[PDB]
Formats: structure tokens, sequence, C-alpha cells
């Protein structure tokens, strides 16, 4: 984890994500489960 | 906010504003979920009664998205004291749930150890609010944001008239005239990691605003992640 955050999109080799997100198939990226996931700026 | 810029639409969706009986903003807050707002314990002393407004970007104009919420429960950290300003954190449970939308969305709470090693080690964070635009001036009618560099703890202690505890961290600039200010207190300090913003601090205090040789002091949210989790579970 001390290198490139373990190639993790969020938490770190095992990646994990914040509430409102699901770890993607590649086990690195994080996928929002709703239109307003935490920590994302909003767009119309 | 002294210096900085106005937040654009959708840029600071986790901003919440505490409004007093006079319907005037006096402190900020951070949306954590549909029912909870994170703010500073010291803010609870500044208004006998208050409500929470979300989605506002201009306090002089009512625009789509603004909404008011009554506070059902105030959970102030039992160890906060004005003597030290230590443990400056409170969680507010709202009476009715916030509907997320454009300009209204929560900031993410990070995992403790990871935040300590990966977020708190970033170069900067972002602070926002409706506070004073100058130490002796008026509060901003527009929501402003400011990128603030994390400041070395020892450098900060040397610059400070007061004790900086492990529940605090410093950010901002030595002489550049940019800083958070009164009115921004309780508001968010978030740190971007890749493309997600994690709440990392709560605007807490400073000697003046943007003073040369002084920094902004923030409650270190990582020290309270477990406290917040317990608080949010009633
Ligand atoms: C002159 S002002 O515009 O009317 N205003 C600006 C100061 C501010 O908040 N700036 C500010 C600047 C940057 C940031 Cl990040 C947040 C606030 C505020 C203040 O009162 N600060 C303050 C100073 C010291 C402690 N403290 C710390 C330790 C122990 C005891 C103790 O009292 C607590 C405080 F509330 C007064
Ligand atoms: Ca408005
Ligand atoms: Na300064």
């Amino acid at each position: 984890c001390s290198l490139d955050n373990g190639d993790c999109d969020q938490f770190c080799v095992v990646c994990s994500c914040a509430r409102g997100y699901t770890l993607a198939d590649n086990g690195k990226a994080c996928i929002p489960t709703g239109p307003y996931p935490c920590g994302k700026q909003t767009l119309e | 906010i002294v210096g900085g810029q106005e937040c654009k639409d959708g840029e600071c969706p986790w901003q919440a504003l505490l409004i007093n009986e006079e319907n005037e903003g006096f402190c900020g807050g951070t949306i954590l979920s549909e029912f909870y707002i994170l703010t500073a314990a010291h803010c609870l002393y500044q208004a006998k009664r208050f409500k929470v407004r979300v989605g506002d970007r201009n306090t002089e104009q009512e625009e789509g998205g603004e909404a008011v919420h009554e506070v059902e429960v105030v959970i102030k950290h039992n160890r906060f004291t004005k003597e030290t300003y230590d443990f400056d954190i409170a969680v507010l449970r709202l009476k009715t749930p916030i509907t997320f939308r454009m300009n209204v969305a929560p900031a993410c709470l990070p995992e403790r150890d990871w935040a300590e090693s990966t977020l708190m080690t970033q170069k900067t964070g972002i602070v926002s609010g409706f506070g004073r635009t100058h130490e002796k001036g008026r509060q901003s009618t527009r929501l402003k944001m400011l990128e603030v560099p994390y400041v070395d703890r020892n450098s900060c202690k040397l610059s400070s008239s007061f004790i900086i505890t492990q529940n605090m961290f410093c950010a901002g600039y030595d002489t550049k005239q940019e800083d958070a200010c009164q009115g921004d207190s309780g508001g968010p300090h978030v740190t971007r990691f890749k493309d997600t913003y994690f709440v990392t601090g709560i605007v807490s205090w400073g000697e003046g605003c943007a003073r040369k040789g002084k920094y902004g002091i923030y409650t270190k949210v990582t020290a309270f992640l477990k406290w917040i989790d317990r608080s949010m579970k009633t």
C-alpha cells in the first residue's frame, strides 16, 4: 500500500471503498451505487 | 474565507450553514449523510437556537435547491472546553432527512489508518464557507472555497500563542493573505484523493484571519472517526 496506494481508487494488497460505493470487478476502482455518492462534486 | 474564490455550482455540495434566530449564518457544517451534519462544538455556544440550511450558494438570493432543516439532536464532544478549544467537534442529527441533489451531497468519511497515511500526507486540502472575507470585515454573501496547504505541526506550534493538540492540525499560509475566518468555523476541510473528497478537518480557530506568521487550526477528523461513527448510530 505504501506504493501507488496499492493501485487502489480509494482505501488500500486489498482495495476497499467508502459507503455508497462498491469495489469494481478489477478490485481496484470504486463504483457509486447512487446518483449522489459521497465525495463527488455534483453536475446537472 | 479571506482570499480564495466563490464555489461554482456543484463544487462544494457538502457545505451546510447554521443559521440563527435572525436567519443569519454564523457557522458552517459538513453534510455526512441524509440525517447528519458535522460541525464544531464551539459553534453550539454562539446561538441559543439554530437551524441548518443546505444547498445555498448566495445568502441574498433564494435559489433552487436551498432547504432548511431543524436539528433533532445535538451531540457535542463531552471533552470540548473553551479553555483549550480541544475536541472541537459535534454531530447534529436532523429531524428530517436531506434529499441529495445538485449542490447537496455528503463528503466521504475515510478509514482512520488510511487517512493518516494517505490523505493527511497530501499537499493540500480545501476549506469553504460563508465567513468573513477579511478579519475585521463582513461575512460573505457567497459561498467561497480556498485551497490550503497542510502545515507542519512543529512549525505551527512555534507560530501559535496556544497549545496545538493531537486533535488539531494546521493548514494555510504563513504570510499569503488567504485563510478561513470567523463565520467559516464548523465548516468543512476536505482532501481530494484521486477523484473523491474526504472530510479531513473542521474549521476550528485561528489568531485573527490570514495574519502573517499564523495558520488556520482545524479539528483533525481522523482522531474522531470512531466517535463520529458511534454518534451517528444514536
Ligand atoms: C478577529 S475575528 O475575525 O472576530 N475572529 C477571527 C478568529 C478566528 O476564528 N479565525 C480563524 C482562522 C482560521 C480558521 Cl481555520 C478558523 C478560524 C476568531 C477567534 O476567536 N479565534 C480563536 C482564537 C483562539 C482560540 N483559542 C485556541 C486555543 C485555546 C483557547 C482559545 O481561545 C479560539 C478562537 F476561537 C476571532
Ligand atoms: Ca441563496
Ligand atoms: Na498566515
